């Protein structure tokens, strides 16, 4: 249970970090449009 | 829309820090189960 | 044990990536503020 | 097997996320050079 | 360079979403197998 | 400001790469041990 539960924890962490990464990509695209 | 972006950043950052905390606790439990 | 040791490896990678992600967030806010 | 295969997938995801993170750093550095 | 950055963001984002989808399918299978 | 940012980016990037290499070596070992 603990090993498979740790797999789920790491999967959720990567998923949350992917949401954060999409947000940083949006933010850079917003600046890019203005700065150039 | 930057205010909205900041709010989504804050929200996912909080989510991932919670997930990392649960992950560290579970890692400790799994390692001690194996040793013990 | 090999599986648990690998979990420790992946957790530390994700943690270091989170620090990097928070540095990119800092950078974007700095430039947003300038613009 | 299903656990070892799953760890390979989590490793691949983290590696692909690292590629994305280096792309977001390159973009921020470009914008920073154009602004300051 | 920016048109290339945008395509590389897209390419890696697509990859990560496919790996996350496979990882979730594997999580589901591993949890079911644990129970049997 | 940015001088420190670039230093921290390089420090964490170097750490991540080291951890990813170690994780790939562990993956390879775990997959080999599967067939023992």
């Amino acid at each position: 249970s603990g090993i498979v539960q740790q797999q789920n924890n790491l999967l959720r962490a990567i998923e949350a970090q992917q949401h954060l990464l999409q947000l940083t990509v949006w933010g850079i695209k917003q600046l890019q449009a203005r700065i150039l | 829309s930057w205010e909205t972006w900041e709010r989504e950043i804050e929200n996912y950052t909080r989510q991932i820090y919670r997930i990392l905390e649960e992950s560290q606790e579970q890692q400790d439990r799994n390692e001690r189960d194996l040793l013990e």
